[PDB]
């Protein structure tokens, strides 16, 4: 139970993020109901992961 | 292929085991594997192709996990599981169909559809679990360069061929010596005929030989050997080699003499059976040699002696036949047989969606042409599609 | 039915897995399922009925649970398990026998015996676990109106019929044109005969047609086609249609001409095969149409020309054959086949206990009568009894 | 035998389930069983093969346990497991081969090879786990003397025998009355012939009887019965009983009359079918009694009346036939059949290593000789070797 | 196989690089590999050879490690290393010989000798290091089932066959039309002969065809095609097909006409070369079709016209040749070729110790029989023994 | 050409030497060269083909470095390395094929394909190592 719900519990935390994409192109800030404008990535597709 | 099989097996086990009232301990590992599959597939977009009349289909996966905290499964659990199982089964069936209708010459064993190539990526290796079916087991063993075999009941190893050879003939076709045969599927019927009944033959014996060269090696083969060929035991009107005219065959069946059935591998005799009929075992062979003799009966009752005069006209033609039926065998390669539906499934899927003729298989997946020219590329593509068909059979 | 199957599966798993010295980890889930079955069945009284000569049997369940506190199973554990397993196996066998000998016109799919009706109560659904057999899979699918599938090796789809049709006849029966066939099991042998050898036919062609209507739709069928029919290739004395007289048949086999095998679904040609014999695939069909022509050979050697005069008397009769064998197929309905034993088991149980003939099945469970008039009620009752037979065959 | 089967089953499970990326929950129980096997086998020396050309192989077991700590299996785990599995699979195959090539007249059911004798000790009984295969299941049931069952598709129960009986004959063989039959494998083709066509027979009926005594009792048997025996329906020149001459047989096939097929157990009629053709069920029998009749057609057309004169010479000989195929059956003893490969495996292993003829089996494992004299000692040895062969086929 | 190859490679590197006076920095990694080998082999017992006249050899490994404190290698260090290397090389030679003389019908690619079976354990996998030889590289690719490639100079792809076909003949053998060929090794010499010189032919053209089916597919093949076949260009007395009599062949060579070389794969034309002589490339093929015409020269000088009369007797017979030499090729399977010695080594070892005829290979390692019936099991066994032979050649040779 | 040769030889040495169970000291220098190649190639976009029936192929490099082991390489290391090695081998084969099918009357010795022209830039000279063939 804990193992299968780990990722959901972790992503619910308000004090840690799951990563940061450094893309040296200008990307529009997403429009999110929780923030307004926010530089939030929904996934990491299209980037090398370290 | 292992990931596709694992998806299919997970879905089959979910259908079989996720049933109302069952103890969760009966399905705990299955639910763990199912949730692993969901997690691995979530967030991935798949496309099953538009080859032929097969429609382009897009697949998304954003499913939640199944519960793991009941003592016994209830109706809500089964309905919730079924909702996901239906979508996954549809996706697997479409991926299998897309892979079944494609072929390649350079690399026919590798996946051909984009969905199966995507599933061969490392990120999906987590879905992989028990590979127990015969076809997937053979696939994994062969990827390991390990000796593996498919077991066939009545293997379809002989391309269809009804033909004859006239070792003695004439334009009027009234004094003929030769052989007639049908090699069809797992069956060989051969018959040597002499119109003169070896009246002018050395020792009054006429020798007939029939060699059948199998396109693949067979091992641990159980074979029925019977001393007569009923297919060539009644009057027939038969075209000539060029079709210019038709000749007449009026057999009178005699016991074949000095019957020797040799099963050979690389030209060396592996098994030899002399005057043995019934069940015989050919342990490892690629060629069958049937030698038999028409022996003129030294003593004949008047009714018999009437049939075989000293000279022409010959109205009754002496024939000796053999029948060889391969009941069961083992092959390194894949073959059509009387028990398995792989060839039928592949042909049906190709026919239903009007798949054009490719560069590998003959039109219509015709088995006679396929087995006649069983090239390595054909073997690779055929094993790939047969494995995919077996995977599809688990769900469809 | 699912609860009865689950009882049988649990007992089979207990027989196979509960062995001396085995790790308890090998049986933990099986032991839990077994103890759950014991708890569910404990305190219940069953009666397997006295229909026919089947004896009335009373069943009481007061059994202790199997232990869960060993590292490896020992002889004590195996004996304690085996006593209970023997009693439960006897009970399951008797319940299956009680259900197999029963039928109804209204709800033949529903349980008929009192014991199986009792097992269909909710208080037994806890016993239900893995439904992995083909028959139980199809039972669960059909209970949900889902696409079912049974794979048959040599399906017994054709009711036995050795018949003939004379399209040209007269009291002398010396100039006959027509067809004779044997449709038995998975095999159709047909032969069209012309006594005149199409001397007066237009273009010297005689056309023969044989339509066989299957009582159920077959899918993904692999079929062997052979040019000649050996069953109608020897001289016979055949009774007349009324049985008043006997006529004489003296075939001489010519190869069939313009062979067309059509596999049709609702009168629509799904598959067509022209002049192809070796091995063919019919993906979905319920009717087989075999068209074949006797063509008088334009060029004949003196013997062949002797066979076929310009007018009567006709002593040699030109015959063109055709053999069609369904090696394997898929059907949405249960069928008898050469590999399974369900029909044999049901018939044996009904014969051994002198079960009186019922409203649904023909006397003696005769398969020809059953498949000739395969009604929906007959299908439901047959599926029920065949599923029960498969359940019983897991333990007996 | 149970320990050898458990070794083979554990290795098959390891090969099929220990795959890269698989959840450890999919293998946890299997890993426990595998580690138990390693612990049990470690420190033991085995020797296999000193008979025929089977090489002497020495086996030492010093292997580490598999890990229990991963969440998903990775490459390292699979490589270690694969190395251990390869060694163990080779050992099991060699032990099976060593056991298959040995026989004993006294205790042929007991292990013959020293390796299997060592494995029968208590110190190896821990390896034993799930015994689900039909052959090992029957082995265990036989050890306890419970009722065994082997299901055979086309059981090979009739030793090959093509012979005839002449109830009426004379030196010229022009007026013969008798029967000729082929009892081969799973088929009985029997034809009764009368050269006079029952012209002088009382009521113009000639009675023919054929009794086939099965060497073992068959139960739940599905039988195809067809009116005609095509094998004896064509002109044939047949040796005399002493071989001093040959006689002529020119059959004209009349349908058999008053066909009665009885299936007998201990001389009592268990089943009886009168003029029933197609699929029939024989639930328990050891003898087949086919009684049929040639009835002279009371009404004949001019051609038919021309076939059968009032006295000699008789140029056309009236023949009635019967074909009987056992599609499927159940036997309490092991038998060769079309679908399995046990006989083929044992014969191939004995032929490959040139095993000298022993005191139990016929040379070459001739099945006709084996089933002709199916003694209890032969039955014990054959069940032993067939079970070992089924164990070996799980891996090899 | 990889462990045996790694043993041989380590030993060869030690023999080549552990030399007096060399910097320790030249051999540090090699010394570590050698000591790893010593540690892995120490305390293990091996037995090699109980087949034919090959003696039973028992091998024990109890060796000290080579030192690592030197900055340059001195004589004593090299001598001790040489003693250890000599023992190890003897062991590796014997293991290779034991493996080369064995064959299996089932798993011919798997180890057959018990020493190599023991070396196939996990504990010995530590010995594995650089696998750079062509044969071991192909072995590792084949284990993973990647596209293998063996480069052969003059591949021995054609089994020996000197035969002829008569399309026109009669018992006097004075008016013959046909072809005679020798397919031997990497060479095909074919020659079509017409005794009448196509006097009565349809437009004075006689077409000849020769089909050669390769038992394995060849890729990237350099092939020399020469117009004439010197092998069938001199007077010959040739047995009849039945051997009942002998006939006479007095050829006069005319240049072949409309020469067409067709290189086909699975009965599909891959390469076609028309009237092209010299070096040609066949990129991927398994069948060669050589079609060539004898064209009667319309204009003849008096001597040429005297050679070919209008009718019989025909004293001079018109012949057109073709020579095809595969200089180099690539095959996914092992083959005998001119440059390598793998087949020679395997046959030499098998003959040296009187290895009895096995169930796989022909009765004596005859290459014509092997390539004639080059079955998958034979291919596996041949690849195994050839890889072992190449491993042995690194040390014994 | 020297850079393309160095890529090919680095890949050949990686295939031959990065084998399960080998001492990390047997590959240390090779691993350093391979990681230098990965660093230099990562983030670069290459295109091959577009001539005849040679397909247009796009190559992107976003690989991580090969790690280290204390004593001996294991199976996990070999598979992880082999994924990258396979991609690089495919890229090198495609670049070689693109270069083999092109020719120039002027400067026939100079690179003709765009991929090889890019590989002749200064940034890739880092990859260059032993030119021994
Ligand atoms: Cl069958
Ligand atoms: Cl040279
Ligand atoms: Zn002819
Ligand atoms: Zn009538
Ligand atoms: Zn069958
Ligand atoms: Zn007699
Ligand atoms: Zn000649």
């Amino acid at each position: 139970l804990i193992l299968m719900n780990m990722e959901q519990i972790e992503r619910a935390s308000d004090k840690i993020a799951q990563g940061v994409i450094i893309a040296y192109r200008d990307m529009q800030l997403e429009r999110d109901e929780m923030y307004g404008y926010v530089n939030i990535a929904r996934n990491l597709d299209g980037f090398q992961q370290i | 292929m292992d990931v596709l099989y694992s998806l299919s097996k997970t879905l089959k086990d979910a259908r079989d085991k996720i049933v109302e009232g069952t103890l969760y301990s009966n399905v705990s590992d299955l639910i763990q594997q199912f949730n692993q599959m969901i997690i691995t597939m979530n967030g991935n977009e798949f496309q099953t192709g538009g080859i032929g009349n097969l429609p382009i289909r897009n697949w998304n996966f954003d499913f939640g996990l199944l519960g793991t905290t009941l003592l016994n499964l209830d109706a809500n659990y089964v309905e919730t599981a079924r909702n996901t199982i239906d979508y996954f089964v549809d996706f697997v069936d479409n991926v299998c169909m897309d892979e079944m209708v494609r072929e390649s010459q350079r690399n026919g064993i590798a996946p051909q559809s984009d969905s199966l190539r995507k599933l061969s990526g490392i990120k999906f290796k987590r879905i992989n679990f028990d590979n127990s079916s015969e076809y997937i087991e053979n696939w994994n063993l062969q990827n390991r360069r390990q000796r593996t075999g498919f077991t066939f009941h009545k293997p379809n190893i002989f391309p269809y061929s009804a033909s004859f050879t006239l070792n003695r003939s004439q334009p009027a076709h009234d004094n003929l010596m030769g052989t007639m045969w049908l090699n069809a599927g797992s069956e060989i019927q051969v018959a040597g005929f002499d119109y003169s009944c070896a009246i002018n033959a050395p020792a009054n014996i006429q020798q007939f030989e029939h060699i059948v060269q199998l396109r693949r090696v067979l091992t641990t083969a159980t074979i029925t050997l019977l001393p007569d060929a009923e297919r060539f035991s009644f009057p027939r009107v038969i075209n000539s080699a060029d079709g210019a005219t038709t000749w007449y065959f009026n057999p009178v069946i005699l016991r074949p003499n000095n019957v020797e059935v040799e099963f050979l591998l690389n030209g060396q005799i592996i098994n030899t059976y002399q005057a043995r009929f019934g069940t015989i075992i050919a342990r490892n062979f690629d060629t069958i040699r049937l030698s038999f003799q028409l022996m003129r009966p030294p003593n004949m009752t008047p009714a018999v002696a009437a049939l075989f005069p000293n000279a022409q006209p010959f109205e009754h033609h002496a024939t000796v036949g053999l029948t060889l039926r391969i009941e069961s065998a083992v092959c390194e390669s894949v073959l059509a047989d009387a028990s398995k539906t792989m060839l039928a499934n592949v042909t049906s899927v190709r026919q239903e969606y009007a798949i054009p003729v490719g560069p590998v298989f003959p039109p219509g997946m015709n088995w006679t042409d396929l087995i006649t020219n069983y090239s390595p590329s054909r073997e690779d593509n055929l094993q790939r599609v047969f494995t995919v068909a077996s995977i599809r059979s688990m769900l469809v």
